[PDB]
RNA sequence: UUAUACAAUUAUCAUAUUAAAUUGUUAAGUGCUGAUUUAACCAAUAAAAAUAUAAAUAAUUUUUAUUUGUUUUUAAACACCAUUAGGUA
RNA sequence: AAUUAAAAAGCACCAAUUUUUAUAAUAAAAAUAACGUGCAGUAAUUAAUAUAUUUAUAAAAAUAUAUUUUUUUUUUU
């Protein structure tokens, strides 16, 4: 789970990398 | 061609649930953190 | 007694503002072009005295211009300082007791 | 080989005219519709023309077609198509003339069905024997005024109702409630007193002017 | 339902499916007629209560464990709109898709009130109004 | 062919499948409406 | 050449399935019968022209459900937003 | 370390169009596309759908009803 707490730490640009939009997420 | 389309399916179901785990580790490889 | 009650109804008929507010609808002519124009391509709204009527066949039943339901009580409601009870009573739809 | 009416009417054609018709009829052509007028601004108050409207009374689709077999050409011989007729009197109101109410079938082949239609005749009674309810028989004839061209030439069933409320004094059909409205708008109705019609007659104008206002469209 | 001809189709073909004995019908004139012709060219194996003018049974007939009737339709398919076939239509009914048809039923009802199928409809040169279809 | 028909005509509507671009529909269709056709003389003894 | 438009959704042309139900002030039960309980007194309401082939034989009406208005010592209460008291319904 | 396609969906950005005006002079100037998203997240957070109302967290959030979701130890005309 100590991964997961550096999510809200990264910059909007490479967050959701993977992908190009953060809407169609796993909420 | 819906075969190929449920194998696509599972790969995008295990990266969404891992999203958090790769996103930081490309972040500290791109050297994007906020300290 | 009743010369009183029969002019004073002649009188109130004979008035202005009765011919004014009892008006015919407005003809096409009179409303402007062939159409296109918002507000002028139909009539105005009519109003009627049901027992001395300027039109024959108050109600209808179109499609449209269907007015049963708007005859009812609850319409006059919004204007009981002005309303006339005894035409409430003989011209309504679905009176309370 | 038997041919069939076809043959018969491009032969016609060809007494005729010299030929029977001109080919490459078709043309296969795109006929293109442009919008002119604004969105809900056609000038028409009824029908407002935005497609491409095809002309012709017995050329379009659905296909219509006159029926010639329905309970007229049952019961009367006739010398030609609407000569007798049998229908009901609605209407009196003119002096010695009856408003007949006749029914015809026009017949649509796609859906293979025949509906009945309603034309209304003014015939002449000379007598004034024709009272409203009456199931009559009438013929053509000359012209006896600018819409006369048939007469009652027998009543089929008199209206016995109507003549004994015409010999009570009453009317020979007591007259419908509702009938043809003047506008769109909904036709209220007025229940004011003798005082109280100055602020409805405020009230009329007032909604009469918003509807004034509808001209202006956006704030 | 909407007509005896459409019900007595209906009944019939629900209850072959069903494997019963018997089909109680309600028996009119273009019913009881229909089923006659029926009989007679072998799809019905008899009948219970013929002469009732209500209703009437039809013995079904079964030749190793299938039904003998395959597909009963009525000519108003709405259950509304009827037909009045020409002769005409009763010689494209004889001889229906190239082939000489005895084999498919197609019952009509003359002006004579008679219920007949189309083999004698063109055999006497008449045609009718159009009931229904069986085979 | 296959079943030897040669006096013989087929339709098939694919509109109201799922995947009307699937091959094994139409075979699936052909062997359906064959295996459902009764022969001449199966319906002659059954009507007598 | 569909003379057929597979399901579920985006959206417009729209009859409330009723003796197991709805309404009851001048009739009943009533602390709003639904906490217990598949079962609720009484009163009004179940059917009633020809025709089923007949080419629309029918009507243009109503709201049992949700909000919102209608009046101010004019709901005591209970519940809710400003924090303990006002208003709101 | 399990089961998982039985289709959940179409304030800005993108020029089908639309808006404004001339007071003894009477249409050519300006502006605006149509439509759907829209970083709005976490805490191993968080029932869903439908209708209505109020708040600029509006792609959101709150309130008032209704319906559905139970995996068998309660019921069976």
């Amino acid at each position: 789970r100590w991964a997961a707490k550096f999510y809200g730490q990264v910059t909007f640009g490479p967050r959701n990398y993977p992908y190009p939009s953060s809407r169609w997420l796993a909420r | 061609k819906r075969s190929q389309a449920k194998l696509r399916f599972r790969i995008r179901q295990r990266l969404l649930k891992f999203q958090r785990q790769l996103a930081v580790a490309n972040a500290i490889a791109s050297r994007s953190v906020l300290y | 007694d009743t010369e009183q009650n029969l002019l004073a109804r002649e009188q109130h008929v004979r008035s202005p503002a009765y011919r004014e507010l009892h008006r015919p609808a407005l003809t096409n002519a009179a409303m402007g072009l062939y159409g296109g124009e918002p507000g002028f391509e139909k009539a105005h709204r009519v109003w009627v005295d049901p027992d001395r009527p300027h039109i024959k066949h108050i109600y209808n039943q179109t499609a449209l211009a269907r007015n049963l339901r708007y005859a009812r009580y609850g319409y006059f409601k919004r204007d009981m300082h002005l309303l006339d009870v005894d035409k409430l009573v003989r011209h309504a739809r679905l009176l309370p007791t | 080989p038997w041919w069939n009416f076809q043959t018969e009417h491009r032969q016609r054609c060809v007494l005729m005219y010299g030929g029977a018709r001109t080919k490459n009829t078709h043309n296969a052509n795109h006929r293109v519709f442009i919008k002119k007028y604004k969105r809900n601004a056609f000038p028409n108050r009824t029908r407002h023309h935005w497609a491409v409207s095809m002309t012709g009374v017995l050329s379009q689709r659905p296909r219509r077609m006159p029926w010639p077999y329905d309970l007229t050409s049952l019961i009367f011989n006739q010398p030609r198509q609407g000569s007798d007729k049998i229908g009901y009197v609605v209407g009196t109101s003119m002096l010695k003339t009856a408003v007949v109410a006749t029914n015809h079938m026009v017949y649509y082949p796609k859906f293979n069905q025949r509906v009945s239609r309603t034309k209304r005749f003014f015939a002449h009674d000379e007598d004034l024997a024709c009272v409203e309810g009456d199931l009559v028989h009438i013929k053509q004839c000359r012209k006896i005024s600018k819409y006369k061209h048939y007469y009652v030439f027998s009543i089929l069933e008199p209206n016995v109702e109507g003549r004994e409320r015409l010999k009570l004094g009453l009317k020979a059909v007591p007259p419908p409630l509702f009938g043809y409205p003047v506008s769109r708008r909904i036709v209220k109705l007025n229940l004011t007193s003798t005082e109280g019609t100055q602020e409805k007659l405020a009230a009329a104008i007032q909604e009469h002017v918003q509807d004034a206002y509808r001209f202006s469209g956006p704030t | 339902l909407y007509t005896p001809i459409y019900d007595f189709c209906h009944r019939i073909r629900e209850a072959t499916e069903q494997r019963k004995r018997f089909v109680v019908v309600p028996s009119t004139i273009e019913t009881r007629g229909c089923a006659r012709v029926m009989h007679d060219h072998g799809l019905v194996a008899g009948f219970r209560d013929f002469h009732n003018d209500r209703a009437f049974a039809v013995e079904l007939k079964y030749f190793q464990g299938d039904s003998t009737i395959n597909v009963i339709e009525p000519c108003s398919y709405d259950g509304r709109t009827e037909f009045e076939w020409s002769p005409k239509m009763m010689r494209r009914l004889l001889n229906t898709h190239g082939i000489h048809n005895r084999l498919v039923v197609y019952i009509c009802r003359t002006a004579d009130n008679r219920i007949i199928d189309h083999i004698h409809a063109v055999k006497e040169n008449i045609g009718g109004r159009g009931l229904m279809m069986v085979h | 062919c296959a079943f030897g028909f040669q006096h013989a005509g087929c339709r098939i509507n694919l509109k109201a499948t799922n995947n009307p671009k699937s091959p094994t529909h139409t075979v699936e269709g052909v062997f359906e409406a064959v295996k459902a056709l009764r022969s001449v003389s199966e319906i002659a003894a059954s009507r007598g």
